[PDB]
């Protein structure tokens, strides 16, 4: 039967993936996150995964609050609210720079989160200052 | 002499969850709704969502335009999708307590999320 | 809807249920677990727990693998593969002795797990020596 | 810099869950299957059943006879019913090395445990 095989398939794959962030790091409006790949799938359907920032915008001198979904483009040139990466294929054992695109600076010394979902479901938050 | 409650052996297939929530605001809550599974999932706005404060979660009914209500950017979900649920509410958050936020689709599926 | 309603009620129901071991100890083939339950729901359902210990027996003087399930009784003198609790119901914040009747003492200080499970799915695993 | 893969905060509704795998020979594995939903289990001979090391998975046949070959000690399940699968496997199991069990029932349900 054909919904056991996909199941099976989906399952182990879901298993298998595993990401981390080695590293951040901002400059101007546009944060820079080193993703390692972990696990022993290759990671690729960059569509499908999520990209959600949670921090603290510098809006005429006043710290305010933003959480915004990022959507995936191959676009080198890439709009606010958009992010991009430099690899077409992370394979297990290997990192990329991930490039994502703020509407605004962060307010200096202010805490951030960012979660970054792999298609499969795995994911990796990372907490820090900005 | 070691006990740790659950495990990180003890799998089972995910089709749908939520990526994130948290409150934007004293009376608004976002929630991202991410389809990791293989087919598309239809009439999400016959969905259920209940939201509370950890053990005392209420029903929010949907697009009542009259707090608690909730919205949703769209109303399927197809493979890799994901879509912005947004629920409004009629008394503050408080600070020191834990939320629930839980959906549960037509077809069943129920996925939640505590921050 | 109704299966709407009867997932939304079972889900909370794991959410809201934890359970953890305060103390094992032995006397003989009688295992005796200090059961602490930090949810918020009762907990009583125990034909539909699961206890499940993996020891080594002294069978004869030979420290043999023994991996069994053992099924719960209101008996408070359970037979061997069977356990009981001395409370009818765990509620939130109390705690219970659980009684497993080992088949045979266990060999002197080896290693074994206990996996008790809720009926309701969340479970603790003890890891220790006996 | 703090950073953490996957979170306690999300979770979904469990409904099927091996309670616990493990070896119990060299050629030889069991599992303990759990129904934790409302609903019957039917048909259990009808699952798939994958075994093997991590990331090589090998399917293995019901009742064959011959190994690898799984057993079951009922083929319905009832709400709160615990059933063992035994595998009987055809070469040792190495002592260095994590295996994984997995088990899609006719339903589709599809539940793993790694020893
Ligand atoms: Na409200
Ligand atoms: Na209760
Ligand atoms: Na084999």
């Amino acid at each position: 039967n054909q919904a056991q095989e996909l199941n099976h398939e989906l399952e182990l794959e879901q298993l298998e993936t595993k990401i981390t962030v080695s590293s951040v790091s901002l400059t101007g409006s546009t944060l820079n996150v080193v993703l390692e790949n972990n696990g022993s799938t290759n990671l690729y359907d960059f569509q499908g995964f999520s990209v959600i920032v949670q921090y603290y915008a510098n809006i005429s001198n006043i710290s305010t609050f933003n959480l915004s979904l990022y959507n995936y483009t191959k676009n080198s040139n890439p709009s606010p609210y958009y992010w991009t990466i430099n690899t077409p294929l992370l394979a297990p054992g290997s990192q990329a720079t991930l490039t994502i695109i703020l509407p605004y600076p962060p307010y200096p010394n202010t805490q951030a989160t960012v979660v970054i979902v792999t298609n499969y479901g795995p994911s990796v938050i990372w907490r820090g200052s900005l | 002499m070691s006990s740790y409650s659950i495990q990180q052996s003890q799998k089972m297939l995910t089709q749908l969850q939520i990526d994130y929530a948290t409150n934007t605001s004293s009376n608004t809550v976002v929630a991202y709704l991410h389809n990791v599974g293989e087919t598309t999932i239809s009439y999400l706005q016959n969905s259920v969502v209940y939201f509370g404060p950890n053990g005392q979660l209420q029903p929010v009914g949907y697009n009542s335009g009259s707090s608690p209500y909730w919205t949703v950017t769209s109303n399927s979900l197809q493979p890799g999708s994901k879509v912005k649920i947004i629920i409004y509410l009629s008394s503050p958050l408080s600070s020191n307590q834990y939320y629930t936020i839980q959906i549960v689709t037509p077809n069943g599926y129920t996925v939640s999320y505590m921050f």
